[PDB]
């Protein structure tokens, strides 16, 4: 995800984001079976078998799911399905979802409409309240964007 | 980003930036493509690439006047200018002022339906 | 190679000690900090070029990992070398009473011409991209 | 024995005759390859044995040397050499630089006798896309490097040929 987004090449961003979406869409069914359940049985170590680290707690399932949903939304965003991309970004409530919403509002409203700018205002206000917690999770920190 | 850093390491500010310009050209970012193209032309003098980069940029920006200017400078450079007359004739069609360019296009390409129609429209505009 | 052998001596006895790192650090520093030969004109300069890539890459990687923390290189250069004593410390360990220090040694090799420079994150990646010339697809490397 | 696809392979297993094998195959086929929309392009002349250097070497050896008997009148020799240049040129369009340079040399040979139709064929059967497909780098900074003192010279030769024509 990081290596793809870091690039500017369209034909490589699409591929890296699609394949990261692939790995997350295959991890989706495997992570749902954490309800006091055996993950996958492996007596032998196929290529990568460690323990007491590979096990994800019940807490982090939701977080990883939200990251996967952000990945889906970003895939649709780097394709051109502009509206359902925003639909997909309007589900998670971390900093990255808000930032992507605000950037797409910029892109779609460079000089287009005035009443859609209040969306940008409220999004940057939520980002202000979140930076009041000092979160540096954004790709380029708020010192430049906000 | 990463390509720009790898380039600034050697510090070329060059065909690397020209490839970024070509990527922005293949994509849809007129201002960034034009900026990178101008920066590359500044670093690599003149060539069909520099002229065609800028001419495609201006053609997509709609400034057919600036496109015709860049094409005229390119044809004055004259390494290989064959699309220059075609661009001039298209600018004439989009445009008395088209009469000279249509006569030139017709004298450089006798079997020219589009240019002959442009000439007729210019003589109509007894 | 002498610094790497210092590492070998320590790891062989028990493990990298608290004394066989700073002279090894000097050995890697003064290997990184020799100017890369570049002819740009027989006499294959590509070999010197690729070996310099690999040498500077190893020096940078290993000298960054031996001291991730700063405030090391200055005191390193200022203490572990001197007119005679630093070379005496590095050489008597390397060859325990088998060579003269005055002759047939590093004694005629001067070092105080060198200074401080932490390897950069772009030049280090380029040093690895160069070191990939004599390690073509070696899985361990 | 016309087991050409395999005898040519064993030839290619022998190092020095990789040129003579491609010569046999091409001189047997191209005249009437029975080129019909089948047989998947004869596996690319046994997988390039078939290099322009040695191939043009044999063509230059055959066209002019004729050790025992060379005709006092070059008997369609330059015409067939030019048709070879043009055919390999079409194939390259589908070895573009080598075809272009050999075409320039053969067109110079035709100009040395002022054979209008011959030089016209040599220049015309050559693709319209040769220079553009040969230009690896467009920005003149890198184009000076990618441009060879032989490739740019041959391009100028083709331009002068077109101007004179």
């Amino acid at each position: 995800h990081k290596t793809g987004y870091s690039l500017n090449s369209f034909y490589d961003q699409k591929e890296y984001m699609g394949r990261c979406v692939h790995y997350w869409k295959k991890l989706l069914p495997l992570l749902d079976l954490v309800k006091q359940k055996k993950s996958i049985p492996e007596p032998v170590d196929p290529l990568f078998k460690h323990f007491h680290n590979k096990d994800i707690k019940v807490s982090e399932v939701k977080d990883l799911e939200d990251e996967a949903c952000i990945a889906f939304a970003t895939l649709d965003l780097v394709d051109g399905k502009t509206e359902d991309a925003i639909i997909a970004f309007e589900s998670v409530k971390n900093v990255v979802a808000y930032w992507n919403l605000a950037l797409i509002y910029q892109r779609k409203a460079e000089e287009i409409e005035n009443d859609c700018l209040p969306a940008e205002e409220q999004e940057e206000f939520q980002e202000c309240l979140l930076k009041c917690k000092g979160f540096l999770k954004m790709i380029c920190d708020e010192y430049s964007a906000y | 980003e990463n390509a720009q850093n790898s380039a600034s390491s050697p510090r070329e500010k060059s065909m690397k930036g020209f490839l970024f310009a070509r990527l922005y050209y293949e994509a849809k970012e007129y201002e960034l493509a034009k900026r990178s193209v101008s920066s590359y032309i500044s670093v690599q003098e003149r060539d069909p690439k520099a002229h065609r980069f800028l001419g495609q940029l201006f053609e997509i920006e709609g400034n057919v006047e600036k496109a015709v200017g860049c094409y005229k400078r390119s044809l004055e450079l004259n390494p290989t200018q064959k699309d220059l007359t075609l661009r001039i004739a298209e600018l004439i069609c989009t445009l008395g002022r088209a009469e000279y360019w249509v006569e030139r296009a017709s004298k450089l390409f006798p079997g020219s339906p589009e240019i002959y129609r442009l000439k007729e429209q210019l003589l109509s505009s007894g | 190679h002498a610094g790497t052998l210092l590492l070998k001596m320590a790891q062989s006895c028990e493990v990298q000690w608290k004394a066989l790192i700073e002279p090894a650090a000097l050995c890697y520093l003064l290997a990184y900090q020799v100017p890369k030969p570049k002819s740009k004109p027989d006499n294959g300069q590509g070999f010197l070029e690729e070996l310099a890539f690999d040498r500077q890459s190893k020096s940078g990687h290993l000298l960054l990992t031996l001291s991730h923390g700063k405030q090391n290189f200055i005191s390193e250069i200022i203490e572990t070398f001197a007119n005679q004593c630093g070379q005496s410390i590095l050489l008597k360990f390397l060859f325990e009473d088998n060579l003269s220090m005055q002759d047939s040694f590093m004694g005629s090799d001067d070092i105080s011409y060198v200074e401080n420079r932490v390897p950069d994150l772009s030049e280090l990646s380029q040093h690895d991209n160069g070191s990939l010339r004599i390690h073509n697809g070696d899985l361990q490397h | 024995e016309k087991q050409i696809e395999l005898i040519a392979f064993y030839v290619s297993h022998l190092p020095q005759e990789l040129a003579i094998s491609q010569y046999a195959v091409f001189l047997e086929n191209i005249t009437d390859p029975d080129q019909r929309q089948r047989c998947l392009e004869l596996a690319k002349e046994a997988g390039l044995d078939t290099k322009t250097v040695v191939e043009n070497t044999r063509k230059k050896d055959a066209g002019e040397f004729a050790h025992h008997d060379f005709a006092p009148a070059l008997d369609s020799g330059t015409s067939e050499e030019d048709r070879a240049k043009i055919d390999v040129i079409d194939w390259l369009v589908f070895q573009r630089a080598e075809a272009l340079k050999q075409s320039n040399a053969i067109m110079r040979k035709f100009l040395a006798s002022k054979k209008h139709e011959a030089a016209k064929e040599v220049f015309a059967k050559i693709p319209q896309d040769s220079i553009a497909e040969i230009y690896s780098q467009w920005e003149e900074q890198a184009m000076d490097s990618a441009l060879p003192a032989e490739d740019d010279n041959a391009i100028r030769e083709h331009l002068c040929i077109r101007a004179y024509l």
